[PDB]
């Protein structure tokens, strides 16, 4: 499978495109293969379900054989594999959605510890890397733990997940009062 | 209501391999794999989807676990391989996500007592 890697509450689009540049019948279907939407619009008319109202395409360019899936506001859970079948060829692609938080709501000490938590789907094993607003370059698993902020910390944090040899990047705001 | 049976822990060797088996008491819902070792969280190992089509083995387990099952008989099955003293464990099998991704959750509603695997080194 193609890999494809989403943030938490952000929008990913995964591609498809066709052999001829063209409109032609597709679909997108989820592992459970449940389909989610085609040409004819979206089939999740029958009830709730996970991706109801938040799973659309780009009908201006399926003349072009393109049939992407995009998926709005995304959660944790709507990791999976997608398949786009077009006409006699099926592609599949895991989606891989993480979320970037730290252990504080509000603010951290000079001299406290900070936990990076990278919210991740069952199973899987990113690789994160952390640079700090001092330039300091911090790496390790799904969590990394600082032993103690300073004030020179107080800022912008960078994070990039790798995951299947795709990156993606967070950014995330640390205070540091003195 | 869902009944789970696990089968096929025991006392093992180091390098080998075992299968664990799973006895459900449905066709139509995914199915997990998990462990627990003493004083350690739970960590999830495998799933598959209802059909059999699609699995998830955790990342750090790909390519020496693998899952499989059989909705006629309503099994489910864990193929370990390459066993070390790490993999000690209860090994806990699980079922219905109520229509989940089995890459995106791993909150199954039904659970199996366990089966203890002890890998001697």
């Amino acid at each position: 499978k193609k890999v494809v890697l989403g943030k938490k509450g952000d929008t990913v689009e995964l591609t498809c495109t066709a052999s001829q540049k063209k409109s032609i019948q597709f679909h997108w279907k989820n592992s459970n293969q449940i389909k989610i939407l085609g040409n004819q619009g979206s089939f999740l008319t029958k009830g709730p379900s996970k991706l109801n109202d938040r799973a659309d395409s780009r009908r201006s360019l399926w003349d072009q054989g393109n049939f992407p899936l995009i998926i709005k506001n995304l959660k944790i859970e709507d990791s999976d594999t997608y398949i786009c079948e077009v006409e006699d060829q099926k592609e599949e692609v895991q989606l891989l959605v993480f979320g970037l938080t730290a252990n504080s709501d509000t603010h951290l000490l000079q001299g406290q510890s900070l936990t990076l938590t990278l919210e991740s789907p069952p199973g899987s094993s990113p690789s994160v890397q952390c640079r700090s607003p001092r330039g300091k370059n911090i790496q390790g698993g799904k969590t990394l733990s600082v032993s103690q902020l300073e004030l020179q910390d107080s800022g912008t944090w960078t994070c990039t997940v790798l995951q299947n040899q795709k990156k993606v990047e967070f950014k995330i705001d640390i205070v540091v009062l003195a | 209501e869902v009944q789970l049976v696990e089968s096929g822990g025991g006392l093992v060797q180091a390098g080998g391999s075992l299968r664990l088996s799973c006895a459900a008491s449905i066709s139509s819902v995914a199915m997990g794999w998990f462990r627990q070792a003493p004083e350690k969280e739970r960590e999830f190992v495998a799933a598959i989807t209802w059909s059999g089509d699609y699995t998830n083995v955790a990342d750090s387990m790909k390519g020496r676990f693998t899952i499989s099952r059989d909705n006629a008989r309503k099994t489910v099955s864990l193929q370990l391989t390459n066993l070390k003293p790490e993999d000690t464990a209860v090994y806990y099998c699980a079922a219905d996500l109520r229509g989940g991704s089995i890459y995106g959750t791993a909150d199954y509603v039904y659970w199996g007592q366990g089966t203890q695997v002890t890998v001697s080194s």
